[PDB]
């Protein structure tokens, strides 16, 4: 078992810990996912209305339901701009990654 | 094929 | 230190770990992060030159260099296929992930 | 904004 593999189990539990039976997410079970997997995340997004801005700009979403797709099309938004920033802003990672996301909001 | 959202800082 | 956040640490980790220092993968990093990466997978793979395949696709592949965001794709591929075939065929205990990959094959 | 693979079976 990878890490690789580790990771991508992760994501998809992730999603399912928080989707729970019904297979999807809403804004209030998503908006709990991030608090949780995303600390500080939202909070240092300097706004309110933060999480609904968001699920708009998901690949599918606009029904207030977020498939798997859906918030996979999240984790490359998160994970690509961590990289982008940690390509220019650094070069060392033996979590850096939570310290990324601090600096990061939307567009 | 997948949109995503694109953060910036 | 989060969980979503180490998955995401993990996989920035392991292109950057294979890739080195030019800053993307050549097929040949490619081979050998999903021979460490995805074990059995490539192996079980009964074309046996799906890494070709594999390579041949990806999103930016056409100078032979495999970007973050191209090595993501497969990441996206792989993980979106998984829990497609998880959630239909199944529906916690690790090593699935691990067997779902092996009756993965490209299209 | 990114295109991915399919994986069937």
């Amino acid at each position: 078992p990878s890490q690789m593999e580790h990771a991508m189990e992760t994501m998809m539990f992730t999603f399912h810990k928080f989707a729970g039976d019904k297979g999807y997410l809403t804004k209030e079970d998503l908006r709990v996912l991030m608090e949780k997997e995303f600390p500080g995340f939202l909070e240092n997004q300097k706004d309110p209305l933060a999480v609904d801005k968001i699920m708009k700009d998901l690949d599918q979403c606009r029904d207030g339901k977020v498939g798997f797709q859906s918030f996979f099309s999240l984790i490359a938004g998160l994970t690509i701009a961590c990289n982008d920033y940690f390509v220019v802003h650094m070069k060392q990672e033996n979590s850096t990654v939570h310290e990324i996301l601090s600096k990061l909001s939307l567009e | 094929p997948t949109f995503f959202p694109r953060f910036e800082f």
